[PDB]
């Protein structure tokens, strides 16, 4: 058969790449980790190095503290019995303060004071990690695209655990930390609000998520189809248009009667994805704050 | 009208069926044999959906819906008003998708690129056929398939999932959502990384594929590479649709009870089953 | 009307302008449209050309401004097959040699792409410090088979991408002792050989050749990759199966 470029036929390895320097501070880069031949069939074989600075460690510490805090309470739930712990793993949950404690921090440990602790660490972890994304871009002289996009995700997350809880008047409105429990919370949320399928932003969020799969499918396949002309090297196809970029554009023009550019398609890409959480967070934030029942609101304002 | 670079690629050849008969364009659109089939099917079914919009009574799009044959018709045919239209229109849509795909293949051969796109489009076609065809046939009735209407087909997603409890608990469904969520994260990143590069801080030079590697190695400590992120995107996407079709082919056939209950297999495992403590002891 | 009804009306308006921005952002190559005779098309479609933007290319290679004046910067051998728009264009010669159809190449800068350090992105492996085959079958030394099931030549090196550390080409040696680059994505590496479905054995000599044996230029690549892909269509009478 024809080789389809899904898996590498011959891996090749040179010295480890320490990366471009520019204005980065080299003190805070690690040494190169090992080399995965496993990864090499699909992607690069090189792990590392990694930049961990001050803001880096703060994030990486916080996130572990968030994780460990949940696990400790998870062990307690299991009664410190390893066999129970593994059995009930999806069933354990660290729940937020009950509604009587409102927005206050005075709620007891076992009563979800623990959950506020854990959230704090999570709060610190993400926002520090966010600035970390910006910062590494700054030092490379690059665009803040990654960090602006990551904000979009932070948005939904900020709305589910923080902003919407403030607006509703309690922490009890927030999401529990647990596998099944949080799943339940999601489904309970929809029912309480009169079926989110009636929430127009929810519907849009879906469109973008499906579309994200549709777009990336298109795009990914398209690059592989044209990888015979050097397609995946996209920056240089941007700077100097190749026969790769051309037949890429023309497949789509001939099919659907319009097309994109090697740069343009990535604007489509970033927006397709970003719109998912963007509309998502609006959909959630409006639910219970303004719109009580999406079926009902949709009976008038539809 | 052609793109400035276009003419050199419009050349005879590449056709799967009919030689040079349909080999030509209308405006931007390549036609070929499967262009013609697609029109036929798509237009026939579009006429038929227009007709069901009579027997229903309305021309409003938030309203028009074509419901499948009722559960009592089984796999047999139904009168056109009673869901016979659906069967034809369904057959029609299958005709248009497959024609569309092979058309992309024809477009592919002429452009000398690989077939990856219509291969990926197949999975979408395959998901759809699961819901309208494979799952209904495994089940015994056309009525188990979703109606074609903007809002009413959404009703059927809710009806169907809630038959099984909170549907979150279908495990194939879980893997499906994980692939979607990841794809969308991976799309966001990928798009950002190419863009941050081609459009760096004001007045600076374009960054390089090395700068991209560096950024991610700086950030998460690993970079999958520019051939890989395309492999990744394609894979994350198709895996989501694969596990979507799967999650739905097993529901109403091999597993018909509440999906949450499927999970007790793990919890009733002999070594920890009767131990006290936790939630289940 | 309530708050939610504003946010949703507000959004649809945002979304359209986005679609407009995106659509125009994507007109920076290929436009304005042309009639098949190369003159500007009457119908440009509803969207306007964007304002130009300018990329600063690294290592003193200048700038690019898009959209910009556009042209093939090369002769295109093809001729109308009919008297009205929208028909195929017959090649006036050998399409492979002429570089039309699947055999098409763009005329890209004739200079190799450089890594972020300003070094060639692509080297034959022999000149690539400490680079070697890490995994998979080593192709070097394998004989190369064309789609006519004949031996075209033998693989004498792997051309690798230094910063991305992957194999972009197999350098292949023909009977006369000269070599050619074969796109890595266009060959099948087997245990006893390397197979090429696109090209028949006799078409191997026809592969466009490079100037310096130690480096390859964007233009040269396009000609090479183009020609090879074109064989998928144009070598069909020589493909057995
Ligand atoms: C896949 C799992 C479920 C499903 C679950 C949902 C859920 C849940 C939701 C939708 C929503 C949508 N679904 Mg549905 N949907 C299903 C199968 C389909 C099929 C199909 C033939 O298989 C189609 C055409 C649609 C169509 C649609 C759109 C009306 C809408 C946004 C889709 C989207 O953006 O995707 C991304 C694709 C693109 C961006 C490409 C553009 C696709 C365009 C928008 C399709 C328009 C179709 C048009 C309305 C009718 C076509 C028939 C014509 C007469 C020819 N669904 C099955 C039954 N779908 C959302 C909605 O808004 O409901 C009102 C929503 O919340
Ligand atoms: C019974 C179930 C309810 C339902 C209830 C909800 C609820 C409730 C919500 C959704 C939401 C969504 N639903 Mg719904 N949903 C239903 C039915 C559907 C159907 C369907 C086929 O029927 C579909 C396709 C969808 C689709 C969707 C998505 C479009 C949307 C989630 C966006 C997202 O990507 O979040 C995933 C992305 C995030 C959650 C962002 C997370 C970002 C943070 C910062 C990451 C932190 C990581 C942390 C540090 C840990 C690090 C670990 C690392 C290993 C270190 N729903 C039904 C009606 N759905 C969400 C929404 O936006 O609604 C508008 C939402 O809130
Ligand atoms: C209350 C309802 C239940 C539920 C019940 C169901 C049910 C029931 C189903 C799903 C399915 C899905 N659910 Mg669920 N789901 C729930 C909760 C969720 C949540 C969430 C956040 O809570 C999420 C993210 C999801 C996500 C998902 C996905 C795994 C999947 C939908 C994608 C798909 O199959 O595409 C597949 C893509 C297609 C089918 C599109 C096919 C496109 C065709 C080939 C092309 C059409 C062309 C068109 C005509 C063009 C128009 C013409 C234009 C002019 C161009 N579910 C809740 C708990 N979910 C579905 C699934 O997996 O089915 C396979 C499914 O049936
Ligand atoms: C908006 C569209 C999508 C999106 C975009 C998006 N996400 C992003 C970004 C962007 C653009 C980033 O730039 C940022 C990033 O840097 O990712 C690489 C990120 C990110 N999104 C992430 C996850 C994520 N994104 C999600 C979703 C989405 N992100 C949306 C679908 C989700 C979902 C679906 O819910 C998740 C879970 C992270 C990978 C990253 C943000 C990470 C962060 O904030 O870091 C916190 C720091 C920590 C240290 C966390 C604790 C780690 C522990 C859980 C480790 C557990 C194991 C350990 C204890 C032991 C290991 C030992 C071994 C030897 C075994
Ligand atoms: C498998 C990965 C993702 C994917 C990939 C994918 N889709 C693709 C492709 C690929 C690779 C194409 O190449 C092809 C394309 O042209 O993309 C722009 C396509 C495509 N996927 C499309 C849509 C689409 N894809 C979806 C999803 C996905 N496709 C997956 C998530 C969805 C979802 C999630 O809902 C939709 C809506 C189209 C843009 C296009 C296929 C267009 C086509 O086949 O055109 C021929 C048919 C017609 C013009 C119309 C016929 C209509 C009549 C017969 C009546 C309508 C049928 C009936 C079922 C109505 C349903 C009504 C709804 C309200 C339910
Ligand atoms: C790097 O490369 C890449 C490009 O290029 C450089 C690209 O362009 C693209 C293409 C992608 C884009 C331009 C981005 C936008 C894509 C989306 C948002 C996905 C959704 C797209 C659509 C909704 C378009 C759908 C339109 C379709 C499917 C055609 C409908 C057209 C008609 C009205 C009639 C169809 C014609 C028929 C019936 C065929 C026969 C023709 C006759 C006239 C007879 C990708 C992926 C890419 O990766
Ligand atoms: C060039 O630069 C680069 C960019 O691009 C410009 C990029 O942006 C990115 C950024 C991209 C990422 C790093 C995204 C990260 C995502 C991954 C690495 C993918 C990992 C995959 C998952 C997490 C999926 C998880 C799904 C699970 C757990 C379920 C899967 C399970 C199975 C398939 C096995 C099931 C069992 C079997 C065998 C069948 C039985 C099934 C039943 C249910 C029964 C990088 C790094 C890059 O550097
Ligand atoms: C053996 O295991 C050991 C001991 C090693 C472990 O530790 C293992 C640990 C576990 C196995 C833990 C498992 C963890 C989980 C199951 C994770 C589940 C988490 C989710 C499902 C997350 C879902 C959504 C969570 C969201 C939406 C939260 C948003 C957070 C908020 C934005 C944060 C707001 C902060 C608050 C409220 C505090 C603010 C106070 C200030 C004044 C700033
Ligand atoms: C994202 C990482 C996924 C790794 C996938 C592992 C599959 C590799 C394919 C093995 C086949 C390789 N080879 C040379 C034998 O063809
Ligand atoms: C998303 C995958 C993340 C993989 C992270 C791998 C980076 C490990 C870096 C280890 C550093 C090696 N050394 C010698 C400094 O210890
Ligand atoms: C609520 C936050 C919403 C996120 C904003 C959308 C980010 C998309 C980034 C597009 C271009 C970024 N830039 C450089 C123009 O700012
Ligand atoms: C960035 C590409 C833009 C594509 C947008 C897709 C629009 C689909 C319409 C979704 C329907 C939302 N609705 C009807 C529930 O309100
Ligand atoms: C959101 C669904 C809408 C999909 C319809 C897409 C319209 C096709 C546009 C092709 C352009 C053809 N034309 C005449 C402008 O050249
Ligand atoms: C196949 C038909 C093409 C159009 C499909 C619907 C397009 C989605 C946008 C609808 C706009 C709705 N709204 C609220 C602005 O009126
Ligand atoms: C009718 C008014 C429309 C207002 C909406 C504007 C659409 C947003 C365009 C995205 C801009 C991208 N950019 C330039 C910031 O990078
Ligand atoms: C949601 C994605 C669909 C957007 C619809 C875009 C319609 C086609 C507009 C581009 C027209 C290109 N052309 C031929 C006029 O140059
Ligand atoms: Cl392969
Ligand atoms: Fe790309």
């Amino acid at each position: 058969a024809e080789y389809q470029n899904i898996f590498t036929q011959v891996q090749v390895r040179g010295p480890a790449d320490l990366g471009m320097t520019e204005d980065v501070n080299l003190a805070n880069r690690s040494g190169v980790g090992p080399f995965s031949t496993l990864l090499g069939w699909f992607g690069n074989a090189q792990l590392g190095p990694i930049y961990l600075g001050s803001l880096g460690v703060l994030s990486l510490f916080s996130g572990l503290m968030w994780f460990f805090t949940i696990g400790i309470w998870f062990w307690y739930q299991a009664g410190w019995n390893p066999a129970v712990f593994l059995r009930d793993l999806f069933f354990f949950s660290l729940e937020p303060p009950a509604p009587e404690y409102g927005l206050s921090f005075a709620a007891p440990l076992k009563e979800g004071g623990l959950w506020l602790i854990a959230s704090f660490f999570m709060f610190v972890a993400v926002w520090s990690w966010w600035g970390r994304t910006y910062l590494r871009a700054q030092a490379l002289g690059m665009g803040k695209h990654t960090a602006w996009a990551f904000l979009s995700a932070i948005w939904l997350w900020m709305v589910l655990g923080f902003i919407r809880p403030i607006l509703m008047g309690s922490w009890s409105e927030a999401v529990p930390y647990g596998i099944f429990s949080h799943l339940d919370w999601t489904n309970n949320f929809s029912l309480v609000h009169g079926n989110l399928f009636y929430n127009p932003f929810h519907g849009l969020s879906i469109a973008f998520l499906y579309g994200s799969a549709l777009l990336f499918a298109m795009h990914g396949a398209t690059i592989l189809a044209v990888s015979r002309f050097g397609g995946e090297r996209e920056l240089e196809q941007i700077a100097d248009r190749g026969t790769a970029a051309e037949r890429a554009a023309l497949f789509w023009r001939w099919t659907m009667g319009f097309n994109a550019t090697m740069e343009g398609i990535h604007r489509w890409a970033i927006w397709m994805a970003v719109l998912v959480t963007l509309t998502g967070g609006i959909g959630i934030l409006l639910s219970g704050t303004v719109v009580d029942n999406w079926y009902v609101w949709g009976q008038n304002h539809g | 009208a052609l793109l400035s670079f276009e003419r050199k690629y419009r050349v005879p050849g590449g056709t799967l069926v009919g030689g040079n008969l349909f080999d030509f364009w209308v405006g931007p659109f390549y036609v070929g044999f499967f262009g013609v089939a697609t029109f036929f099917f798509a237009a026939l079914g579009i006429i038929l959906i227009a007709w069901s919009a009579v027997l229903q009574g309305t021309w409003n799009p938030q309203l028009i819906s074509v419901y499948p044959p009722a559960l009592e018709y089984g796999l047999g045919g139904a009168p056109l008003a009673k869901g016979g239209l659906w069967q034809i229109i369904t057959i029609c849509a299958t005709g248009a998708f497959v024609s569309w795909a092979l058309r992309e293949v024809e477009i592919c051969r002429k452009l000398g690129i690989g077939y990856h796109i219509p291969f990926a489009f197949a999975f979408a076609i395959l998901a759809y056929l699961t819901l309208v065809l494979f799952r209904p046939v495994m089940m015994g009735a056309w009525g188990y398939a979703f109606p074609y209407g903007i809002w009413t087909h959404l009703d059927w997603v809710s009806n169907t999932g809630y038959t099984y409890g909170n549907f979150h608990y279908n495990p194939a469904h879980m893997i499906a959502i994980t692939f979607f969520f990841t794809n969308a994260l991976a799309l966001a990143l990928h798009g950002a990384l190419v863009l941050s590069a081609a459009n760096p801080e004001k007045g600076k030079e374009m960054r390089t594929p090395d700068h991209e590697d560096t950024f991610f190695r700086d950030l998460v400590g690993y970079s999958i590479g520019t051939l890989g992120i395309h492999r990744l995107g394609l894979l994350l996407s198709l895996s989501a649709v694969f596990f979507s079709a799967l999650c739905m082919i097993i529901t109403g056939t091999i597993w018909f009870d509440q999906w949450v209950d499927w999970w007790q297999w793990w919890v009733k495992l002999p070594w920890w089953a009767n131990i006290p403590g936790g939630i289940n002891g | 009307f309530d708050l939610a009804s504003l946010a949703i009306y507000s959004f649809w308006i945002f979304l359209a302008g986005l679609i407009y921005y995106l659509q125009t952002e994507n007109m920076r190559e290929g436009y304005p449209l042309e009639n098949e005779d190369g003159t500007p098309a009457a119908n440009q479609g509803p969207f306007p050309l964007p304002k130009p933007k300018t990329f600063i290319l690294p290592h003193g290679r200048g700038t690019l401004t898009v959209p910009g004046p556009e042209s093939e910067d090369r002769p295109i051998a093809l001729a109308r097959t009919a008297v009205s728009e929208g028909f195929p264009h017959a090649p006036t010669g050998d399409p492979m040699k002429d570089g039309v159809g699947p055999a098409s190449w763009v005329a890209r800068r004739d200079l190799p792409e450089l890594d972020g350090h300003g070094h060639n992105k692509i080297k034959p492996m022999k000149a690539a410090a400490g680079f070697h085959v890490s995994a998979g079958k080593n192709p070097i030394g394998l004989p190369v088979r064309g789609c006519d099931l004949e031996i075209a030549g033998k693989v004498v090196d792997i051309w690798v991408d230094i910063p991305e550390q992957m194999a972009r080409f197999l350098e292949v040696e023909l009977k006369d002792g000269s070599t050619r680059l074969l796109p890595m994505q266009m060959v099948k590496v087997q245990s006893n050989r390397v197979h090429v479905n696109a090209l028949s054995s006799d078409l191997f000599a026809g592969i466009p050749t490079i100037k310096s044996p130690t480096e390859v230029t964007l233009l040269e690549e396009d000609k090479i990759c183009g020609y090879v892909a074109g064989g998928l269509m144009y070598a069909a009478p020589k493909r057995k199966s």
